[PDB]
């Protein structure tokens, strides 16, 4: 019923024991009384009480070790008080002999009676039987002895009698195991106890498939059968989580990329869902993540291209001018390249690239500034320049679908300065204002410009309102006060001039 | 020393009824339960549940609160042959529950159908020991 493994039982014999007795007849005898419910026992009795001088001999059969170090044998008999029974004091006895011979062959014929090993003379604790005349009640009493350490390949077992009645019920022979347990993750297998009550077995255990030793894992095996508190820690492997004593995996939704403590974590934002036992949440279509860049950062979506392109010419140089784009994605790390595509000249699309050194002050490409400057170019020659919006994960993803680009040429003049300006509405809170298009315009007029500043009065902050076409108004005005317009005409070209300084008053 | 006894109805010896055995001090009793072939459809086999009764019990073939429970022929088809149960006629008995027996005095057995009888005839065997002047 125990942990215990057996290794002979009265119960678990094949029919008879069949066990050698010295002397034979007037010897122990194989008396079978059937014990409750339905259990047959081979009983072993014997009662010389009346004869002077009294030896006797029971040797049991081959009893192999198994790898076993100490040996419990466990004694069930029935004894009779000699006060109690009629004859001589001294004939009769109440304490038996228990011997032991440890042999390496498997079949022996004979064993000697003087190469014998005594262990202990044996008495009926705490309580024996007499047996009591008016009613017959069972005795309890179950001795148990220790035998250790063992070398050669088994042993055999002998009782000697020296006048006493006594009855064998049961002998059980066990030795004392420690369980399989898998504790800190770790799988420690069953062993066998030391050659003595004192002695430990260091129990190093392999770890499960699905993880790694960070700390050696160690424990000791107790004589009594149990395990000791544990030495060295476990963890288990990247994608799998430490829950149940087992490493089990990340649930359809979430992942684990690292060998910590933590459990799986949850799919990041804008993350596809992967199968059990995930390293990292994969991305989907249209959302991509670096190499470099951490598995507990989301999916990032590549840059769009910055709206608005400002472009001043020089003599021999160009700058370009640009704000920051509309949907960054998610990554912090903008960077702009200039790309020169030389196909201005010519009204077919088909073109020839900038193969010439173009030389670059700030940054040829992956420039981290809003402006560029472009020192040197070919007179007389109409060029197009691509700010290309380049994200950190961009090269990861698919090459952006759009980049805003302007068409310039180098010779070109700057727009000149405007011919008139007049007011066609005055009011008490607004002031509109009409203008022409500059005489010497030196390419297509894209955006006006005008000042808003205050006359006869503190200098104020000269407001510039931006507008496409010839017309514009304003909103929110001071009555009763002096104020200056200027309107300037804005190409590809570049800068152009302040207009005539227009004096108008409100109503 | 040793005494045979088949336990079954074909015994010419119990048949007759007033079957009794003569036994001395240290003698041994083996009973034998009816065995039978694999061929047996075990309609016709007979089982029997032994008791340990008085002088009372053995004229009225009566076990409740008279006797007590010896041996059971369950299992008919045994494989070392019949069902053999040994009785020492010990004077004094080394197990707690093991029956003593006493020179110059009766000792009475009865057998009770697991299937039945009907309490009107039952299997009964006597045993006498023979006291110490009978013994060598």
């Amino acid at each position: 019923p125990a942990n215990e493994v057996t290794l002979l039982d009265s119960r678990s014999v094949q029919g008879e024991l069949g066990w050698i007795a010295s002397p034979l007849e007037g010897g122990w005898e194989e008396v079978s009384i059937m014990d409750e419910k339905n259990t047959p026992i081979r009983t072993y009795q014997v009662c010389n009480v009346m004869e002077p001088s009294q030896n006797n001999w029971l040797r049991t059969d081959w009893i192999t070790r198994e790898g076993a170090q100490r040996v419990y044998i466990e004694i069930k008999f029935t004894l009779r008080d000699c006060n109690s029974l009629p004859g001589v004091m001294g004939t009769c006895k109440e304490t038996f002999n228990l011997y032991y011979y440890e042999s390496d062959n498997d079949k022996e014929r004979f064993i000697r009676e003087n190469q014998f090993v005594k262990i202990d003379t044996i008495a009926a604790d705490e309580s024996f039987t007499q047996v009591d005349i008016g009613d017959r009640i069972m005795k309890l009493n179950t001795e148990i002895r220790d035998v250790g350490p063992l070398s050669k390949k088994g042993f055999y077992l002998a009782f000697q009698d020296v006048g006493a009645c006594i009855a064998l019920v049961s002998v059980r022979v066990f030795y004392k195991k420690c369980p399989l347990t898998v504790r800190n993750l770790a799988q420690f297998p069953d062993t066998i106890t030391g050659a003595d009550t004192s002695s430990l077995v260091e129990v190093r255990g392999s770890c499960v498939n699905n993880s790694e030793e960070k700390d050696v894992p160690k424990m000791y095996c107790g004589a009594d059968g149990e395990w000791l508190v544990p030495i060295g820690n476990c963890l288990c492997n990247a994608g799998h989580e430490e829950r149940s004593g087992e490493c089990q995996a990340c649930k359809i939704g979430y992942y684990k990329a690292l060998s910590t403590d933590a459990t799986c974590a949850k799919c990041p934002p804008h993350s596809y869902s992967v199968w059990e036992g995930a390293t990292s949440c994969t991305c989907d279509r249209g959302f991509f993540r670096a190499d470099n860049d951490a598995a507990s950062m989301p999916c990032t979506r590549p840059p769009s291209a910055p709206l608005n392109l400002i472009s001043n010419v020089n003599e021999t140089s160009v700058n370009l001018e640009w704000s920051s784009p509309q949907n960054t994605g998610g990554r912090q790390d903008i960077s702009y390249n200039v790309v020169c595509k030389k196909c201005g000249a010519g009204d077919p699309s088909k073109c020839r690239p900038c193969g010439s050194g173009v030389h670059y002050t700030p940054q040829q490409n992956g420039l981290k500034t809003t402006k560029v400057s472009i020192t040197d170019l070919l007179a007389h020659t109409n060029y197009t320049f691509e700010i290309w919006a380049v994200n950190g994960v961009s090269k990861y993803n698919p090459n952006p679908d759009q980049s805003v680009s302007v068409t310039v040429t180098t010779n070109q003049a700057a727009p000149s300065s405007i011919a008139l300006v007049q007011a066609k509405e005055v009011t008490r809170y607004s002031v509109a204002l009409a203008w022409l298009e500059p005489d010497r315009p030196n390419g297509v007029i894209l955006e006006y410009e005008v000042k808003y500043y205050e006359k006869d009065q503190n200098e104020r902050s000269y407001r510039i309102v931006r507008t496409a076409a010839r017309n514009t108004d304003i909103k929110g005005l001071n009555p009763l006060t002096s104020y200056v317009f200027h309107v300037r005409a804005r190409t590809a070209a570049g800068y152009g001039d302040f207009s005539e300084p227009l004096e108008v008053t409100t109503n | 020393d040793r005494y045979a006894v088949y336990w079954n109805s074909s015994n010419p010896r119990f048949q007759r009824g007033d079957y009794h055995i003569d036994v001395c001090i240290n003698d041994y009793l083996d009973v034998f339960c009816p065995h039978y072939e694999d061929s047996v459809p075990e309609d016709k086999t007979e089982r029997y549940v032994l008791y340990m009764v008085n002088f009372d019990g053995y004229s009225a073939c009566d076990h409740t609160s008279k006797g007590f429970k010896r041996w059971e022929c369950n299992r008919p088809h045994s494989p070392n042959g019949p069902l053999k149960f040994s009785e020492k006629f010990q004077l004094f008995t080394p197990f707690s529950l093991g029956f003593e027996f006493r020179p110059g005095r009766e000792y009475f057995y009865i057998s009770s159908a697991i299937p039945d009888n009907g309490r009107r005839s039952c299997l009964k065997l006597k045993v006498f020991v023979r006291p110490t002047n009978s013994c060598m």
